[PDB]
RNA sequence: GGUCGCCUCCUAAAAGGUAACGGAGGCGCCCAAAGGUCCCCUCAGGCGGGACGGAAAUCCGCCGGAGAGCGCAAGGGUAG
RNA sequence: UCCCCCGUGCCCAUAGCGGCGUGGAACCACCCGUUCCCAUUCCGAACACGGAAGUGAAACGCGCCAGCGCCGAUGGUACUGGGCGGGCGACCGCCUGGGAGAGUAGGUCGGUGCGGGGGA
RNA sequence: CGCGGGGUGGAGCAGCCUGGUAGCUCGUCGGGCUCAUAACCCGAAGGUCGUCGGUUCAAAUCCGGCCCCCGCAACCA
RNA sequence: CGCGGGGUGGAGCAGCCUGGUAGCUCGUCGGGCUCAUAACCCGAAGGUCGUCGGUUCAAAUCCGGCCCCCGCAACCA
């Protein structure tokens, strides 16, 4: 479909490691990525101005897909909040277009972040997926400094076939998640 | 993000922009420029690549510098509270550490005024 | 009814007959109604328009 | 004092008393009980009075069940009123006994002791009782 | 993919503040870093940086010992 | 606990059953798809075309339109003409269409 | 003094109906979409994981038959 | 006319949850691809189309086991249509016919209809 | 239902008859004087002149519609 | 027993009708003036709205019960 740098080492290095080291039969036992997914949680924009799209272009930019609205379920009164009101962005990476934003996280937003000293180990999800939190998004290349206006933080999730946490925390490891302990 | 984590100021020369780092003050300015040949008054927008590569991969290596070097200060001040030195104590109530009188001032060690009746 | 959930006919722009009563908020939807309509009249249908009750 | 914490409803209808209890019947706790003759609404002062007796007979000591509960709302008009004009209010509370229904239970005292002490309980009640000791009967229930 | 809305994807060269040219697809074609995969200080095996162990401290801080044993 | 595929299923199924007409019912597996005919008062196929029976092969959506055709020279035959269409938990489009489009020409009413 | 028409529930004694100044609540509106249809989707809640972010904003995972929602009181109904 | 599979009804948990095992010849499914039809408030996940390299890992089909869930007698009793008796009274009791709920024994890992494909 | 006249700055407001100026008082801001307080005095911010359409070189000023507050009188099976 | 009103910073009163936002005077505390006190000037703190429930995204504000205070009523015999 497209010849792709991360997908190789998964096909090529990450899928035989994880075989040896776990016995798999199969070969679709053999843990994989499915999808990841970025949320700005904003809210920020809620009553307030309609310049959420500026963290939309922002966010299409680093992703390559344009990003869907997130709006309130219920409204919160402690919140300032509407049901209904605008308060997030959501975009699904499948397939391809997965293994790219991947491979410029692993490679160049991570390490640019502000005192980096390993991902958090004990953030695994319990059924073999995982969750992060950034706070930057300059931290990515194809955001200039003169493109922000204020920071904006994501929330990323990493789904995997893997069944537990042993099985992701390998795939993700042999991938190049660094991780902190 | 350029140097050595948070991009300091263009438009402003070098010597100056160094400061704008938790670790940096207008001497290892003075110095790091130095050591790596830099124009003392060239501005960080008028730096080529081939001035600032060298300028950054030289001080983020040669000094401890912001978070890391907050963590390690922060942790020095841990390590005098649990022992119980008197700057611990000092330490621990928040009040004058270098040795001085409270009746009066001592207010940026202990914040507003918290006037009673 | 109310104040403000008004009564009102429809009028046939055709031939002017009103054929149709209704009712519409009038702060919620404060333009004259629009409504295709049947018109016994003109035995066809026909844009109705809001019309003073 | 025993009564409801909540209520779905303020004010209930009386109701009559057929047949024997409907269960509660066998002991479930202790050795001995005491058990209803005769149905009533057994008030949230009688309930307390005999529990209030038991336990100033045998000064600290033993372990006392009560397997009776107040949730039914007591109501009564105005002195000197006459009727109509809605129902009155609430007053006190009950709990509705049956014949067979077991309302105390005592424990980890000696015998003679529970006899006394159980005895002096009925005294209280509006009502005829029996004390009983836990059988095989019990135990099979 | 419900295209008209999504911006393009082409070849990019993030050749990073080590030399370090990585070569990938992005929205931009020309993109630059400093600090990356390969040169950095937690990634390379551990290096020491500029922490060693937390300056001259605490036990293991010499500069002394007026002893003669 | 429910799919969304056998809500969809019994959405549509439903509704067509009250309308009391013979059932076109469909099913379309990635290699084949099969059609037959039901009379859902006594609970019986009348008559079913099928790819598989039809040892039938060359692009699915002109194959679709062909068992179609030859469902409704079987029906034809015995009697059928009037019917409803299952269209299952399929959308109506491409090869389900197909069927019917062929189904159609091929003399059924619906 | 309270009440006076309409609706929901109980009283009402397993069809319908049934009184009291018996026990509890509602209505005198509303919606040009909150209407017609075609197509698609499925809740609440719990646990786990997730920058700002909390009991609760938005995202991921597993559980979950309906305890959610259905403008409004209550009942009945209702995710086939 | 026995066996396996596919579509589809009926009985509406004795059919379900969970566990363990089995199945790719065929069917079916995941699967491969995004040119075309169609599609995503973002994503070929879903819907859709063109395919057949791989795999039964998932899903599904078929088994097996009774932890859960579900079903659940007989016997006895509550209550009761009708007919009576005792007690000042509160309430009890008798004949006749009907007869639960709970619980006990115990059952259950479905049964069947019509069509299609493939077998011995 | 039928008449009569208003909307003008934060509050009240003559400018409208007679088309060339968004003006007045009070309000807030700064400065002067002050035992201070007020009052006095100098300056200053603050408006699409209800809307929309229209005659006009130009109109808050003049017209048509419409919104809204007050007002006038009558009717209420 | 009935009907109407009320409970909000230490005192005395607004805000509730129309849900989102807590005001006024006094007192109090800190700093001025004065030899000192007051008057006077500057600056500040102080309530989680009687008490339980309920409605609501949200309750001093809307709804039910209870407690305390206030006014009216209580006649024909
Ligand atoms: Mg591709
Ligand atoms: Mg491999
Ligand atoms: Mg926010
Ligand atoms: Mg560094
Ligand atoms: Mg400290
Ligand atoms: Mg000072
Ligand atoms: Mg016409
Ligand atoms: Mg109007
Ligand atoms: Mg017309
Ligand atoms: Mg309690
Ligand atoms: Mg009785
Ligand atoms: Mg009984
Ligand atoms: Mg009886
Ligand atoms: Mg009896
Ligand atoms: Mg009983
Ligand atoms: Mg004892
Ligand atoms: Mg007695
Ligand atoms: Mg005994
Ligand atoms: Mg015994
Ligand atoms: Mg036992
Ligand atoms: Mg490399
Ligand atoms: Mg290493
Ligand atoms: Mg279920
Ligand atoms: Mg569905
Ligand atoms: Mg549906
Ligand atoms: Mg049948
Ligand atoms: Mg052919
Ligand atoms: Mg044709
Ligand atoms: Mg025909
Ligand atoms: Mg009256
Ligand atoms: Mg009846
Ligand atoms: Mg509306
Ligand atoms: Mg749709
Ligand atoms: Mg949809
Ligand atoms: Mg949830
Ligand atoms: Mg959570
Ligand atoms: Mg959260
Ligand atoms: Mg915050
Ligand atoms: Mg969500
Ligand atoms: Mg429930
Ligand atoms: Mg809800
Ligand atoms: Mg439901
Ligand atoms: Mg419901
Ligand atoms: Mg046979
Ligand atoms: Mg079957
Ligand atoms: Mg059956
Ligand atoms: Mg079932
Ligand atoms: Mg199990
Ligand atoms: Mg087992
Ligand atoms: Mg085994
Ligand atoms: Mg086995
Ligand atoms: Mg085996
Ligand atoms: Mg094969
Ligand atoms: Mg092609
Ligand atoms: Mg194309
Ligand atoms: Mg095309
Ligand atoms: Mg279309
Ligand atoms: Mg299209
Ligand atoms: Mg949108
Ligand atoms: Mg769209
Ligand atoms: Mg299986
Ligand atoms: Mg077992
Ligand atoms: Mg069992
Ligand atoms: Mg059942
Ligand atoms: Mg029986
Ligand atoms: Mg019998
Ligand atoms: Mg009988
Ligand atoms: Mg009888
Ligand atoms: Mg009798
Ligand atoms: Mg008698
Ligand atoms: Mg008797
Ligand atoms: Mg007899
Ligand atoms: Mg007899
Ligand atoms: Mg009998
Ligand atoms: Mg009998
Ligand atoms: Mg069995
Ligand atoms: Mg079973
Ligand atoms: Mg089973
Ligand atoms: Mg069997
Ligand atoms: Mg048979
Ligand atoms: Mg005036
Ligand atoms: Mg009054
Ligand atoms: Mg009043
Ligand atoms: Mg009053
Ligand atoms: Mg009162
Ligand atoms: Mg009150
Ligand atoms: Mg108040
Ligand atoms: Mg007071
Ligand atoms: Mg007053
Ligand atoms: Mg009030
Ligand atoms: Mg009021
Ligand atoms: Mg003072
Ligand atoms: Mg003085
Ligand atoms: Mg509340
Ligand atoms: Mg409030
Ligand atoms: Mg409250
Ligand atoms: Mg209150
Ligand atoms: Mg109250
Ligand atoms: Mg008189
Ligand atoms: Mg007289
Ligand atoms: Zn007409
Ligand atoms: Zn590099």
């Amino acid at each position: 479909p497209l010849d792709l740098a991360l997908k190789r080492k998964y096909y090529e290095e990450v899928r035989p490691e994880l075989i040896r080291r776990f016995g798999y039969q199969n070969v679709w036992e053999v843990p994989r990525l499915e999808k990841v997914v970025i949320n700005q949680g904003l809210g920020e924009a809620k009553e307030d101005a309609r310049i959420l799209e500026k963290a939309a272009q922002e966010l299409a930019l680093i992703t390559g897909q344009k990003p869907a609205v997130t709006r309130a379920k219920k409204s919160i009164s402690n919140f300032k909040l509407r049901k209904g009101m605008p308060i997030g962005l959501r975009v699904t990476l499948r397939r391809d277009r997965m293994w790219i934003f991947l491979e410029k996280l692993l490679n160049v937003a991570l390490p640019r972040i502000r005192d980096f000293r390993g991902l958090n180990p004990n953030s695994f999800d319990g059924r073999g997926n995982y969750n992060l939190g950034l706070r930057e998004q300059l931290i990515f290349p194809e955001i200039t400094y003169d493109m922000v206006d204020a920071l904006r933080g994501m929330d990323i999730a990493v789904v995997t076939t893997a069944e537990t946490d042993e099985e992701a925390r390998a795939l993700l490891e042999l991938l190049g998640f660094p991780f902190r302990k | 993000a350029r140097i050595a984590g948070v991009e300091i100021p263009r438009n402003k020369r070098v010597d100056v922009a160094l400061t704008y780092i938790y670790g940096i003050g207008k001497a290892r300015a003075k110095e790091a420029l130095e050591k790596t040949g830099i124009n003392p008054a060239t501005r960080v927008k008028d730096l080529t690549e081939a001035e600032v590569v060298r300028l950054r991969e030289y001080v983020e290596n040669t000094w401890k510098l912001e978070g890391e070097l907050r963590a390690e200060v922060a942790a020095n001040i841990k390590r005098l509270m649990d022992i119980g030195c008197y700057r611990g104590l000092r330490h621990r109530r928040g009040l004058p550490v270098r040795g001085q009188r409270t009746r009066t001032n001592a207010r940026t060690r202990k914040g507003p005024r918290k006037t009673v009746a | 009814a109310s104040e403000v959930r008004i009564k009102l006919l429809l009028e046939c722009t055709e031939c002017k007959r009103r054929n149709y009563a209704t009712e519409k908020n009038k702060r919620n939807t404060p333009n004259k109604l629009e409504l295709r309509k049947y018109c016994p009249w003109c035995r066809k249908h026909t844009v109705h328009r809001e019309v003073k009750i | 004092m025993l009564m409801p914490r909540r209520m779905k409803y303020r004010k209930q209808q009386r109701g009559r008393l057929k047949g024997a209890t409907k269960g509660g019947d066998y002991v479930a706790f202790g050795d001995f009980g005491l058990v209803a003759l005769e149905p009533a609404w057994i008030t949230a002062q009688q309930i307390e009075a005999a529990r209030v007796a038991m336990v100033r007979h045998f000064r600290r000591g033993g372990k006392i069940f009560i397997r009776i509960f107040p949730d039914k709302p007591y109501t009564k008009k105005p002195l000197e009123v006459r009727m109509g004009k809605g129902k009155g209010n609430v007053e006190g509370y009950v709990a509705v006994v049956k014949p067979g229904r077991v309302m105390f239970e005592v424990a980890g005292v000696t015998e003679e002791q529970a006899m006394e002490a159980l005895r002096i309980a009925g005294h209280k009640l509006p009502i005829k009782t029996k004390i009983v000791r836990r059988d095989a009967y019990d135990e099979a229930q | 993919m419900k295209e008209g809305i999504h911006p393009k994807l082409v070849p990019a060269r993030i050749i990073c503040g080590c030399g370090n040219v990585i070569e990938t697809y992005s929205t931009k074609p020309e993109i630059y870093v400093e600090v990356c995969s390969k040169c950095h200080p937690f990634y390379t095996g551990q290096q020491r940086f500029v922490d060693t162990e937390g300056r001259v401290e605490r036990f293991q801080r010499r500069y002394g010992d007026s002893y003669r044993k | 606990r429910l799919t969304a595929y056998e809500r969809r299923k019994f959405r549509v199924r439903n509704r067509i059953k009250r309308t009391g007409r013979l059932r076109l019912s469909v099913f379309r597996s990635l290699k084949h798809i099969y059609a037959q005919i039901i009379d859902d008062e006594k609970g019986v196929t009348l008559v079913s075309a099928s790819s598989l029976a039809l040892k039938l092969k060359g692009n699915k959506t002109e194959v679709a339109r062909q068992v179609g055709r030859a469902l409704a020279e079987k029906a034809l035959a015995l009697g059928i003409k009037q019917v409803a269409f299952d269209r299952g938990p399929y959308k109506y489009h491409g090869r389900v269409k197909a069927l019917a489009e062929g189904a159609r020409e091929g003399g059924l009413e619906f």
